[PDB]
């Protein structure tokens, strides 16, 4: 919600 | 005959039926307007609280206090604040200082609270200041002031507005010698010339026998009322 | 009890009713709104905890394998190597397609899964949260489709229902075009919570790779751990087991906003609620002051019968302490009163206020949890006691160092 | 001349220097207000800051304000932009929305077209990479995909894709066929933000032939909002004559509502703690009283008015949550917008920014007032109180 | 001679400078053990605040105070507090109970304070109320008793531990008669047996005659030194 600012993509899938 | 004051059977109840000793009953007083009336008694036999009753603190649970046709009770608050500023002097048993306050503040509270201009009642109190001489110590606290300087400060505040009735429980039970002669002389010339009314409650035999009115309040009876005059 | 016992004495010695115990209420007041309403958060979130853990990271893989390049052609090796890798509950296989969901002119775009239900039943306790469907029927082979609650509703579907499937199954060739259009009967309805069933789809795994005309291979694997919060480095350990080309991924990397998150509002609350406990400690200081200077003559009838120079602070420190005690313990009776029917009081705050708090999907549990573990209540309490502690300590040295026949004479 | 109460009543906030503890504890209240306030503007503007990056990441990429027509589509010479004129509005541009299913050789997404034209700039402009804004001629039918919903659909530069919209479906006897059309994809707009998982660019010209749009007309007007957040109010304005508004909250309101009210409720958390300290205010009155009443009566014999004692009294409750609030608020400002600095001498959880700080004026000043008037409401009793009450029946 | 205590040009000083008044100069007296001394003197000349000083309550000004070779000033405050608890017994002026405890509480605390176990305590308690006729005040309420009862009740507290100094303000100024002759004869089986040194200070002189050893002091000068025995 308020910190939703999450980033969204932080995968990098190895 | 006294028309200016009307005291009708000042009682003071504060407890249940059947427990309050039967102490006084339909006591009355006569005050008259110019004289300097004295009371005499022992410490401890219920003289301050009709005085404290009779500076119109608190309503009495019975008799009347009239003044000119005007109770106390139906009127309002703003006038009896009004006659305790400039009517009444009041002075309790202790010092009861304000040690926020300075000697000069304390004194001109008084005044202060008369919401008065500041130039003429500064103008007399430095005038009164320069009389007396205790112009040295006017920064300092009245904590670390001794029992007779705090005395002589409520004293001269509870005459700085010139009340027409100054009420003064044993003004000099805590002064010594040198400032006891000095406040008996400011008294004797403010009798003098100013005449305003004392009331002045004190032990000594000797210097109340000499007064002209000496009232007795012993066991709650009207023992010795006496006038020479 | 202990020579101590004059605290006692000088908490209830209260005369004069009126300003002087009213002092004492309004204390007790700020103690108990600080300590419950601390009690209250700290319940609410461990209940989110507990939400959380069941809803959520219970029915998601915990782990993620998939092949980049093509389709596992040897899957059956690498489960196998997976599954007896320490640290590991359980394993499965999966395709992951995604399609246009479509019934009575509403059309939408879906993740589909395919899953054998034997298996995925020891994968998760995902088909537990089925509203209702045939656990026996549910097969491969049968045209069989499970849609989650968001998307049911939002089709305006029901069970029993057919439902059009278009694939791409794109290829090189000329094939691409005319995309598949197969049919599919709904069988069940997720409820999973307010943010998962609006995606997830099940089809059984045969019937996925005969929609696909594939070979016996599957999209990817998905794991379940024994312990989830240390998942990351045991999913790429799972995962160096088999080829080194294939893409790991992890439920931490998805849902540790959540625990973070969860983790973050509970210091918040801490913190916050310490501020208030301490702002309280600022009237038990107050209390305590007066305290002393009114009892002053008897702190001097008790030092001149020979009292240490700390036994008259010890008095007031457990003065002090009692008043915290008092407060405390009656804000633990509202904390303990609420958050066993904390759901209740927040639905008739609901009726009474028409607005929806935790609802909306944009959370992951429309209604607000509750559960009391008694650890944190007596966590909350040790620390409103060593607040009062702390703040009736100097009051107490005040009180320790002061001889009224000395100062007023 | 100033009342005379005041002179009392900040002569009795100080003093009692011969111990230097007396004093800690009548300033015990403001201390506890100080802290209170510090805590209420610092999170606070550290939710504004959050809210901020929201409405900038969320809301500052997608279609703030939309007027369109009440049927169908909207005519531009029917309802001309020099005409679209309302406050809170600093700029309008065409624009048509839609919602469609992007399908690729890879994968299946669902995603928001804006048709634009290439003339002119939008937020989304300045993150395009490899994308000349202006390549987007009509005809070609080009379409920018954000970087997520490209990689969900698994393409790239070069690459077509299926873009189709239900709403504009035909009905026949083989069923319903939504509106389709082959888009070829030139680059990806790289903004970290969720908008980029659903929103595309496309000309607004092709986006407006698909959705089954006669030549030329356009879905609506684009209005940015120097105040967005707002919106409610400004959707109660005089809107020109068969238009209807709408907005953000269709979509992504919920989340901004939520957002506000977990702000809100922030607000609360931390308020309590000034309520508390408005508590404490009583009990210092409750014991300052008790520990003044005996020069309490001697301004009683003087010509003080019970109700001038009570004011003596109020004010210096008065004062005390005033100077609270105001420093606090100062110390809140002072500590606000310095964070980033201090974060950084420690470990830092966060990526990125360390911690956004959005200090609006209004917010703290409404919530120093607040702080004042719970004061003043809690002083009022004990003052009340201590003017009623004789100091006889309190000594005997 | 005296080798608990040994005491030198004892003097006290309460003021700061220049009002600081010297009234008093190199008087030292002279405490023995198991003789039971009175001081006998008018009001404000220095009766109280002297007895207040022998207790180590305040350091005094001037000269010095040895107890075993210890100096009082480089003492530790908790031997002044083992001093006052187990060797020294005060009595204040006034009444100056504790208003919260009740009567058996009040004689407990002083053991109480020296960490004894509760049974003797209790056992002393109960044997004092036996043994004295206490037993009719079962219903009313510690704070609304009479004076001269709480007066005693402060002597019976100050007699629990039978410290060897005994230390007596007035000790008969709120007792009858009827419970005056009942305190003499208890100081007289105590003096006889305990054989505690006790500093009886007290105003009536006609009373005082009466006490075996009496000291003047007046005018600075130790003028009359009078032991019967
Ligand atoms: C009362 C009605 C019930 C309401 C229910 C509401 C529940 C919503 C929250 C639930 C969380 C769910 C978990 C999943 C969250 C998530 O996925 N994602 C994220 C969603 O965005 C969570 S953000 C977390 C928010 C939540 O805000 C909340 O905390 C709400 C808590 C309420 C929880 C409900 C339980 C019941 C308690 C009710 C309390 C009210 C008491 C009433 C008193 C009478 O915290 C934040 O604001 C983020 C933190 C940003 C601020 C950082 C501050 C930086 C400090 C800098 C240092 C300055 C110096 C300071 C000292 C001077």
């Amino acid at each position: 919600s308020m910190l939703s600012r999450s980033p969204v993509e932080p995968v990098q899938s190895t | 005959n006294k028309i200016l004051l009307q005291c009708d059977n000042l009682c003071k109840r504060y407890q249940e039926g059947s427990v309050q000793t039967d102490v006084l009953h339909n006591v009355s007083f006569s005050v008259g307007e110019g004289e300097m009336m004295a009371i005499v008694g022992s410490s401890g036999s219920g003289k301050s609280t009709l005085l404290h009753l009779l500076g119109g603190l608190d309503t009495p649970t019975s008799g009347d206090v009239i003044f000119n046709g005007q109770p106390m009770s139906k009127l309002s608050s703003a006038a009896k604040a009004e006659l305790r500023n400039q009517k009444l002097g009041f002075i309790y048993q202790f010092h009861h200082l304000l040690p926020d306050f300075t000697a000069l503040e304390n004194v001109a509270m008084p005044l202060l609270i008369g919401k008065k201009k500041p130039a003429e009642i500064n103008s007399r109190a430095l005038e009164m200041l320069k009389a007396v001489g205790l112009d040295h110590r006017a920064n300092h606290r009245p904590s670390e002031l001794s029992g007779g300087e705090r005395q002589r400060v409520a004293i001269a505040r509870a005459l700085v507005n010139n009340p027409r009735l100054v009420l003064a429980d044993e003004p000099t039970g805590n002064l010594d010698a040198r400032n006891a002669d000095s406040i008996f002389q400011l008294l004797g010339e403010l009798n003098r010339l100013q005449g305003t009314a004392f009331l002045v409650v004190t032990h000594d035999l000797q210097l109340a026998k000499r007064m002209s009115r000496q009232l007795e309040m012993r066991d709650g009876r009207l023992t010795a009322e006496l006038s020479l005059m | 009890p202990l020579s101590l016992l004059i605290g006692l004495r000088f908490s209830r010695g209260r005369r004069r009713g009126g300003m002087v115990s009213l002092i004492s209420v309004i204390s007790t007041i700020g103690i108990a709104l600080g300590v419950a309403v601390l009690i209250v958060g700290l319940s609410a979130m461990n209940g989110f905890e507990r939400e959380l853990n069941n809803r959520i990271l219970a029915v998601v893989p915990h782990g993620e394998i998939e092949a980049v390049d093509q389709p596992w052609t040897n899957w059956q090796e690498a489960l196998d190597h997976v599954q007896k890798v320490p640290g590991i509950a359980a394993a499965a296989p999966y395709i992951n397609f995604t399609g246009l969901v479509e019934s009575g002119a509403n059309l939408r775009a879906i993740q589909v899964k395919g899953v054998n239900p034997q298996q995925e039943q020891r994968l998760s306790a995902l088909p537990s949260f089925v509203q209702g469907d045939a656990w026996r029927n549910f097969k491969a082979g049968e045209q069989q489709i499970i849609i989650g609650k968001g998307v049911a509703d939002a089709l305006k579907v029901k069970q029993g229902d057919w439902v059009s499937i278009m694939i791409p199954n794109s290829n090189p060739e000329h094939k691409l075009m005319q995309p598949k259009r197969v049919r599919l009967h709904v069988a069940g309805i997720l409820q999973l919570s307010g943010q998962l069933d609006h995606s997830f789809a099940m089809i059984p795994l045969a019937d996925a790779q005969q929609y696909l005309d594939m070979g016996s291979s599957v999209s990817g694997i998905a794991l379940k751990m024994t312990d989830v919060f240390n998942a990351n480095k045991l999913v790429r350990d799972a995962g160096e087991v088999t080829n080194s080309y294939v893409y790991i991924k992890s439920w931490i990397g998805t849902y540790g906003y959540m625990y973070r998150d969860i983790q973050m509002i509970r210091a918040i609350m801490y913190l916050a609620m310490v501020l208030v406990i301490g702002v309280a400690c600022f009237n038990i200081v107050s209390t305590l002051v007066m305290a002393v200077k009114d009892k002053s003559g008897d702190i001097a009838v008790l030092r001149t019968l020979g009292a240490k120079d700390g036994l008259i602070r010890a008095i007031f420190v457990w003065y002090g302490l009692l008043a915290g005690l008092f407060g405390s313990l009656c804000g633990v009776i509202i904390g303990v009163v609420v958050s066993l029917q904390l759901t209740p009081i927040i639905e008739w705050i609901e009726k009474l206020i028409g607005h929806q708090f935790l609802s909306s999907d944009i959370y992951f549990i429309d209604f607000l949890p509750s559960e009391l573990h008694w650890l944190d209540v007596f966590y909350v309490l040790v620390t409103a006691l060593l607040l009062s502690l702390l703040a009736s300590w100097y009051p107490a040295r005040r009180a320790s160092n002061i001889d009224p026949a000395r100062v007023l004479s | 001349y100033q009342p005379v109460a005041l002179f009392i009543g900040l002569r009795y906030m100080r003093g009692r220097a011969a111990d230097r503890f007396g004093r800690f504890v009548s300033w015990l209240s403001t201390i506890g207000i100080t802290l209170g306030v510090m805590a209420l503007v610092t999170v606070l503007s550290v939710m504004n800051g959050f809210e901020r990056e929201l409405q900038n990441n969320i809301l500052g990429l997608m279609p703030q304000a939309i007027l369109s027509s009440e049927h169908g589509s909207l005519n531009p010479q029917q309802l001309p932009e020099t005409a679209v004129k309302l406050d809170g509005v600093n700029r309008v541009a065409p624009i048509t929305t839609g919602d469609v299913v992007l399908q690729s050789a890879r994968s299946v997404a669902v995603g928001v077209m804006l048709g634009i034209d290439p003339a002119q700039k939008d937020p989304l402009t300045p993150y395009l990479v490899n994308v000349k804004q202006t390549d987007l001629e009509p005809g070609k039918y080009n379409v920018i995909l954000g970087e997520q919903l490209a990689s969900q659909l698994g393409v790239n530069r070069g690459d077509q894709i299926r873009v189709m919209v239900p709403s504009a479906s035909q009905f026949t006897p083989m069923g319903r066929i939504p509106s389709q059309r082959l888009f070829n994809v030139i680059g990806t707009f790289a903004a970290n933000s969720e908008v980029d998982g659903y929103e595309m660019l496309v000309n607004i010209e092709d986006a407006s032939r698909l959705m089954r749009y006669p030549a030329g007309n356009i879905t609506g007007w684009r209005l940015w909002l120097d105040e967005p957040l707002k919106v409610d109010s400004l959707s109660q304005q005089k809107l020109p004559e068969g238009s209807k508004w709408q907005d953000w909250r269709d979509r992504k309101g919920e989340l901004f509502q939520a957002v506000r009210m977990e702000k809100n409720m922030m607000g609360l958390l931390l308020s309590l703690i000034v309520a508390v300290a408005a508590f404490n205010i009583i009990t210092s009155l409750g014991l300052m009283v008790m520990e003044k009443q005996g020069e309490v009566a001697i301004l009683q014999t003087q010509g003080l008015t019970p109700r001038q004692i009570m004011m003596v009294f109020m004010v210096q409750g008065a004062s005390a949550g005033i100077i609270g609030a105001i420093l606090g608020a100062a110390l809140g400002a002072l500590l606000a917008s310095q964070l980033n600095n201090l974060m950084p001498i420690i470990g830092v959880l966060l990526d990125g920014a360390a911690l956004p700080v959005a200090i609006e004026p209004l917010q703290v000043i409404v919530i120093a007032l607040v702080a004042m008037a719970i004061a003043l409401l809690s002083t009022l009793y004990p003052s009340w109180r201590a003017a009623a009450t004789q100091p006889a029946e309190a000594l005997r």
